[PDB]
RNA sequence: GAUUACCCCUUCUACCUUUUGCAUAAUGGUUUAACCAGAAAAAAUCUAACAAAGAGAACUUUAGCUAGAUACCCCGAAACCA
């Protein structure tokens, strides 16, 4: 991570994290599971079916991608036809 | 009113020597000094940390870090260039015709919406416009004449029940910038732009009636806005025997970016004067 | 005929205005020439010490521009080389004789270049510390409203025992609408005093408003700041700068 | 600690650093004076402004925005290049 950038003096985002992860509104980032890919004759249908899932990282990961990225990737976004706009608001949570 | 003011009566002059500030508002700074802030000052003892040189942020002490594991896959793919809609509710609609920003006696469209801070636009972020949700489909009472970037069949069968007349129009980014702020464009000093057409995927949404696109052919409006009163089961109001037609019918031309205004005319605000070319190239470059 | 002054704009309904004496300059003696309508929401706002303090420190520390620098170990004239080798002297180890631990050295931390201070308070809180200010000058009795203003004479000791005659306490602050409508006489008997101070109504701020012990307002004055002041609580937030063409503001 | 009384009695392993553990016979310093080392505001908390909006332009908004305040050292190689 840059803190302070040369040029603009600003703060840079590391590329790599936005095109691994999804953030979305509430702050939950969302990612594929690693090895879905790879070597699938030799694993079982449980096993391909588990892989093929998105899931959710926890409160350590979810704050380290956020020190990662800058404000514009945790902007509030409405896309036409947007898949995850039904998932990205919070409900029913009582903490 | 404020009692506090009889307690300043009996109280010395307010001045510069007494000022105190919100308590708790200023945090006392603390620095590494004596004997609890100095010695190892709160960088603990040796190692890296205390001496200042530990590694960047995504590293894992040499295992493979945690976000470079992961495959990657298209996620933020082209989020740049995804068009963004900013969503409007009738709740929102119907609150703002209510406490009277925007006035439904003369027609209401991006300009006006913009006016009354009901909606904020930023054209730079790739956002194409305002569009219609039905959340207040059942409260909404109010009749209207609304031009949307994009509409629902809820949206567009509410307002119908209420007697309004809903148009589906596109602008392109510079059009749209130019829509929205249009006095800090009359200060740039540039003739007023062509209106862009829809590129290619958009132009089969804006040609359909039931979507009331602006590009679509006038005569199927009777036909499918009937029909859409048939699904709702609503009897559809008639526009020509209403007071108010000759403000629904006004539509823009599909090259104008104003109403009423023309495409390379040039607006002097100093004169409070117009300006049109007499040019025949210049008028046959905007006629188009 | 005795003056008065009614509002020019509307009172909430629940709230009845304010009333102060119009005075007149030209007299020793006359006291009252007039009653004055004064906005319950400019003069009567309920009192923050808080907001005055914020404003007032804001204005201290904005225009702030500090030009003090000190040179680093970098900086400094001379000795990119090392005093003697690392082994074998027996005194301590050494980079250049300029490290801050040396007589002639560098400056570890210290001062840097030219240093700005500058932030902007957000525009409500600025106006509503200049209410308070007028609020407070008024409720602790050392607001005096005058009209006119015109000088019986250009003497300053007419100013000075009209200070004493009427107890205005020590310093004074004038503030009159316009810088090309001031009357002869009093921007000379005025310019030329010390504890006294004359001011165009541009130029009203919280810092000189608590640094005289009393203030003094033209009537056209106050017509002017209990309009442009009252104008904020109706406001719209902005859209482009306020300079530019809107509907009803200028 | 005390004593009429300086001692005489009685009670106590210099100080830092470093370590599992230092009176250590581990490191440092004759002594005095003057110099000689914690900087950042993404997220957060705290105090206020105005609020379905807020910012003195561009932005962010499912109670949010805007402002202030809270934060991250000093001395040392052998080297390498023109
Ligand atoms: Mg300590
Ligand atoms: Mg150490
Ligand atoms: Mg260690
Ligand atoms: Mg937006
Ligand atoms: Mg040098
Ligand atoms: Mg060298
Ligand atoms: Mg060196
Ligand atoms: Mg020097
Ligand atoms: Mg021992
Ligand atoms: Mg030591
Ligand atoms: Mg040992
Ligand atoms: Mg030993
Ligand atoms: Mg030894
Ligand atoms: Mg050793
Ligand atoms: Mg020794
Ligand atoms: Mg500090
Ligand atoms: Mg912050
Ligand atoms: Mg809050
Ligand atoms: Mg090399
Ligand atoms: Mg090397």
């Amino acid at each position: 991570v840059t803190y302070f950038s040369s040029r603009k003096g600003k703060r840079k985002t590391v590329k790599a994290v936005i095109y691994r992860f999804l953030r979305l509104h509430s702050g939950l980032w969302l990612r594929r599971k690693a090895g879905y890919k790879k070597k699938l004759w030799k694993k079982t249908a449980a096993r391909k079916r588990r892989l093929r899932e998105f899931v959710f990282c926890n409160k350590t990961q979810s704050k380290l991608l956020d020190k990662m990225t800058t404000s514009f990737w945790k902007r509030r976004n409405w896309y036409a036809d947007d898949p995850y706009q039904k998932y990205q608001d919070r409900t029913n949570l009582k903490v | 009113g404020p009692r506090a003011l009889d307690l300043l009566r009996a109280l010395p002059r307010v001045s510069l020597a007494n000022l105190k500030p919100n308590p708790g508002s200023r945090k006392p700074e603390r620095r590494p000094r004596g004997r609890r802030r100095g010695r190892k000052c709160g960088r603990g003892h040796k190692g890296e940390r205390q001496r200042g040189t530990r590694p960047r942020l995504g590293f894992e002490g040499g295992q493979t870090p945690f976000y470079l594991r992961i495959p990657k896959y298209g996620f933020n793919e082209g989020h740049s260039f995804r068009h963004q809609y900013q969503p409007l509710s009738l709740n929102r609609l119907q609150y703002l015709i209510d406490l009277g920003r925007v006035d439904p006696t003369q027609p209401i469209d991006l300009t006006q919406l913009v006016n009354g801070r009901g909606v904020t636009i930023q054209p730079s972020k790739r956002d194409y416009g305002v569009q219609l949700v039905e959340e207040g489909a059942d409260t909404f009472k109010a009749k209207v004449n609304i031009e949307v970037q994009m509409a629902s069949e809820l949206a567009i069968a509410a307002i119908e029940k209420n007697g309004g007349v809903v148009t589906t129009a596109f602008y392109d980014p510079r059009s749209l910038e130019i829509l929205c702020k249009p006095v800090p464009f009359f200060l740039r000093g540039q003739p007023i732009p062509k209106r862009m057409l829809p590129p290619e995927a958009l132009v089969p949404y804006y040609t359909d009636a039931k979507n009331r696109g602006y590009l679509a052919d006038p005569a199927r409006f009777p036909e499918a806005r009937l029909e859409l009163a048939r699904k709702y089961g609503y009897v559809l109001p008639d526009i020509t025997k209403d007071e108010l037609f000759k403000m629904l019918s006004t539509r823009k031309d599909p090259r104008q970016i104003f109403f009423g205004l023309a495409p390379g005319w040039v607006v002097n605000m100093a004169d409070k004067k117009i300006l049109k070319p007499t040019d025949e190239n210049l008028l046959k470059y905007y006629s188009s | 005929p005795p003056v008065l002054r009614k509002c020019e704009l509307p009172v909430p309904a629940h709230r009845r205005p304010v009333q102060a004496w119009i005075e007149s300059l030209r007299g020793y003696e006359q006291e009252r020439v007039g009653l004055t309508e004064l906005h319950p929401d400019v003069f009567s706002t309920a009192p923050r010490l808080d907001i005055l303090h914020q404003v007032a420190i804001w204005q201290k520390n904005f225009k702030r521009i500090s030009y003090a620098k000190t040179k680093t170990r970098a900086e400094v004239r001379g000795g990119g080389r090392k005093p003697w080798v690392q082994k074998g002297s027996g005194r301590a180890r050494h980079g250049s004789i300029r490290s801050p631990i040396w007589r002639g050295g560098g400056v570890a931390h210290g001062p840097r270049g030219p240093t700005s201070y500058y932030y902007m308070l957000p525009m409500k809180v600025r106006v509503q510390g200049l209410k308070v200010a007028l609020t407070v000058k008024l409720a602790q009795d050392d607001l005096h409203i005058v009209d006119s203003l015109e000088l019986p004479t250009a003497d300053p000791q007419y100013l000075i025992e009209l200070a004493r005659y009427r107890r205005w306490g020590d310093s004074v602050l004038l503030v009159d609408l316009e810088h090309e409508d001031m009357p002869q006489n009093v921007v000379a008997a005025t310019s030329g005093l010390k504890t006294f101070n004359l001011v165009p109504a541009v130029g009203l701020n919280v810092h000189s408003m608590l640094k005289h012990q009393t203030l003094v307002l033209t009537l056209p004055t106050v017509a002017f700041l209990e309009e442009k002041l009252l104008w904020h609580n109706s406001r719209y937030t902005p859209l482009y700068p306020f300079r530019l063409p809107y509907c009803d503001f200028p």
